[PDB]
RNA sequence: AGCUUUGCGCAGUGGCAGUAUCGUAGCCAAUGAGGUCUAUCCGAGGCGCGAUUAUUGCUAAU
């Protein structure tokens, strides 16, 4: 609170079912395209 | 399926391999009422003209033609046999078995990818050439 | 556009979907500013809070362009926001139709 | 003031034209049948010369009650029905029934909002005295423009014969009457009897393509409409070629059977039927086949250039190597997996920074290149 | 007598581009090809197909 600078809240954070559906598709469509992509286009795909 | 052409006796098939010095002989051995013959029927339907410069496709249904069923092993529902210059071009799959398809595939693609594959090796001289896929998989994930 | 919309402020501060702010640091300043209040978490009286998070459903394809050219005109001489308008009326174009 | 007073010779013209033709109603049942037509033409044009003079006195009468409306209703006559409607207090324009039969729904709401924001003020009485009569007599001269019309799309079957069959009586009689008369139009190129009637109809907020730019009468004929979208020009085109043909024909008054106009539709349909066909076979070129082992090739300024191109520049080559046991900052956030390797690096390379080439620059096609030269 | 303009030929020197050249006993076309600005204006080729190492030959190595 800054008016009196006392801890009176509390925001608990939490990543919604969205954005771990959107990576699980990201991931997936990285898994199928890779007919002929070698380990390293993979891996820097993924770790991006 | 039915638009290609197919052959009825066992000496016609033979003719087929024989008859041919120049392109590959893409035979699907198998019946093509069965639904996986006719899932890759049509595949072999829709790039017949593509390869015919390098490739030509004839059928044959084993029980018109139950001369091969044994020494080829045609039990199997449907089976893919490649032939160069009367020899049979041994092609090195990720299955186990590595003198046929034996499965029915969906893309238009990759069927001239092995076909072209094939010929390719054909020429040089070998018996077994390798196809660009890999299938131990599917690929699904 | 953006350079002159931001420099003389065309946009409020409240429409920032991506200001200066990036969208984590967007969530804690409006975190902070919902505990920031005078009496937020104060129920005594039987007053309540209540916070509403929806999106204008399908805003892109209810777009009428000629009333968005009249929108625009107002903040855009008559000519640029002529060229928008006609730019978004154009032929889609697939593989085949 | 001036202007009803002008009018009112051709009021009296219009009359006698009006028992002139209400005759040919009863005559067709020495003063020709041909003159009743020309004058009538002569009459329609000047009354034309009328309303376009009264249509600007409205528009400058009317200015100070709303300054805008002009510049979103191009067309005359929609102007002064647009302006003998919406009156003085424009609060007459929320689910209107006559604005629709006279605007479009989008230039409706166009005007609409205009009016919403208006720096106008209200007009006097003695304003509601020039321009409701302006108006009246506006509609009166519409009225005989329409009844003189009909008789000479009537009459187009013995005036032009040729004309009247390429693209009917009706559109034949709009395209005459705006063009000043046969023997006006007979000197008029092919390319200007398109733009015959060609309103410049205000985009609103389209794409100019929308509302059909440079479109004219000829575009609006039956003919014309029966084919599809993207013909509609190109058919256009020629339907007018074909129309200016037949009538430098019936200017003269020759083929007054139709022989030559026939011969033009057979034509025009000739072709019609020509572009409406269908493709025809076009045969499926095989694949090519697995090349052979070797094949001769030419060399000189040309592969060298290609070598040139495609060559490995010391700073493309400098990047594919990527040194050995060197962890780098990861560059280019968005897509990691992208390093420099030695270029730019500590690790190897040389003293200088690696100069970058010319013969790599991008560069646009000669076809690409011919379009900017010619739209600028 | 020279000077000089324009088109078409023959060669010569040099520059530049190879995502482009070429064919049209295929079709249409100044009786209008084709039209984005500017259209009571503009106004010459366009389309479809075929050849192709994105014009084609030799010589030269391997």
């Amino acid at each position: 609170n800054e008016v009196t600078k006392e801890r009176t809240a509390q925001c608990f954070l939490r990543v919604d079912d969205e954005s771990m559906q959107r990576f699980h598709n990201r991931v997936r469509q990285i898994l199928m395209a890779s007919g002929s992509t070698t380990f390293t286009k993979i891996v820097n795909k993924w770790n991006t | 399926s039915y638009m290609l052409p197919h052959l009825h006796n066992g000496w016609q098939v033979d003719q087929a391999i024989l008859s041919e010095e120049d392109r590959v002989v893409v035979i699907r051995f198998g019946h093509d009422w069965d639904p996986t013959c006719m899932k890759m029927d049509e595949v072999l339907y829709s790039i017949a003209e593509k390869v015919k410069n390098f490739a030509v496709i004839y059928l044959v249904d084993i029980t018109e033609v139950p001369d091969f069923n044994k020494m080829y092993e045609l039990y199997d529902p449907c089976t893919v046999m490649f032939f160069f210059r009367n020899k049979h071009i041994m092609i090195d799959l990720g299955t186990g078995n590595n003198n046929k398809i034996n499965w029915a595939m969906e893309d238009k693609q990759e069927m001239v990818d092995i076909i072209e594959t094939v010929y390719r090796g054909a020429r040089k001289g070998r018996g077994l050439v390798v196809s660009p896929k890999d299938y131990s998989t599917k690929y699904r994930y | 556009l953006w350079y002159e919309a931001d420099k003389r402020r065309l946009f409020p501060p409240w429409i920032k979907p991506a200001d200066t702010e990036p969208p984590p640091l967007l969530v804690y300043k409006w975190c902070q500013g919902i505990n920031n209040l005078q009496d937020v978490w104060e129920t005594s009286e039987g007053e309540c809070n209540v916070m509403l998070e929806s999106r204008f459903e399908k805003m892109y394809e209810k777009i009428d362009l000629t009333l968005l050219n009249r929108l625009l005109r107002l903040i855009v001489d008559h000519n640029i926001a002529d060229y928008m308008t006609a730019k978004n009326n154009v032929v889609i174009n697939y593989k085949d139709m | 003031a001036k202007l009803w007073d002008s009018k009112m010779f051709a009021e009296i013209m219009m009359k006698i034209e009006e028992y002139i033709s209400k005759q040919a109603k009863a005559s067709e049942v020495a003063a020709p049948e041909y003159r009743v037509i020309v004058d009538a033409n002569n009459l329609t044009v000047e009354i034309e010369n009328e309303l376009n003079i009264i249509h600007k006195f409205i528009r400058d009468k009317y200015s100070k009650r709303f300054p805008e409306l002009e510049s979103l209703v191009p067309n005359a006559l929609d102007y002064i029905r647009t302006v003998k409607e919406l009156g003085n207090s424009l609060d007459k324009c929320k689910n209107n029934e006559n604005l629709q039969q006279i605007l479009t729904n989008a230039t409706i709401m166009v005007v609409s909002v205009t009016a919403s924001t208006t720096q106008g003020q209200q007009l006097s009485e003695e304003e509601l005295e020039r321009l409701e009569e302006a108006c009246d007599m506006a509609l009166e001269l519409n009225a005989s423009k329409h009844r003189i019309y009909e008789y000479v799309e009537s009459r187009m079957s013995f005036i032009a014969p040729n004309l009247s069959i390429i693209i009917g009586a009706s559109t034949a009689a709009k395209i005459m009457g705006v063009a000043g008369g046969l023997t006006n139009l007979s000197k008029m190129p092919a390319c200007n009897i398109m733009l015959l009637g060609a309103q410049r109809k205000t985009l609103s907020g389209f794409s100019s393509t929308s509302v059909l730019p440079h479109t004219g009468y000829i575009y609006h004929s039956d003919i014309v409409q029966s084919l599809p979208p993207d013909l509609r020009r190109k058919a256009a085109r020629l339907v007018a070629a074909k129309c200016t043909l037949a009538a430098r024909v019936d200017s003269f008054h020759e083929s007054t059977e139709g022989k030559v106009g026939y011969e033009l539709k057979d034509e025009i349909e000739r072709k019609f039927d020509k572009w409406q066909e269908p493709p025809p076979v076009k045969q499926v070129k095989p694949l090519p086949a697995p090349l052979d082992g070797q094949r001769k090739k030419r060399g000189g300024r040309r592969y060298r250039k290609m070598k040139e191109r495609l060559g490995l520049t010391e700073i493309r080559k400098q990047a594919n190597r990527m040194s050995f046991g060197e962890i780098e900052e990861d560059a280019y956030q968005e897509d990691l997996g992208f390093s420099l390797g030695h270029l730019g690096k500590s690790g190897s390379g040389r003293v200088r920074q690696t100069q970058v080439n010319e013969a790599t620059k991008a560069r646009i096609s000669k076809t690409l290149q011919r379009t900017l030269q010619k739209q600028s």
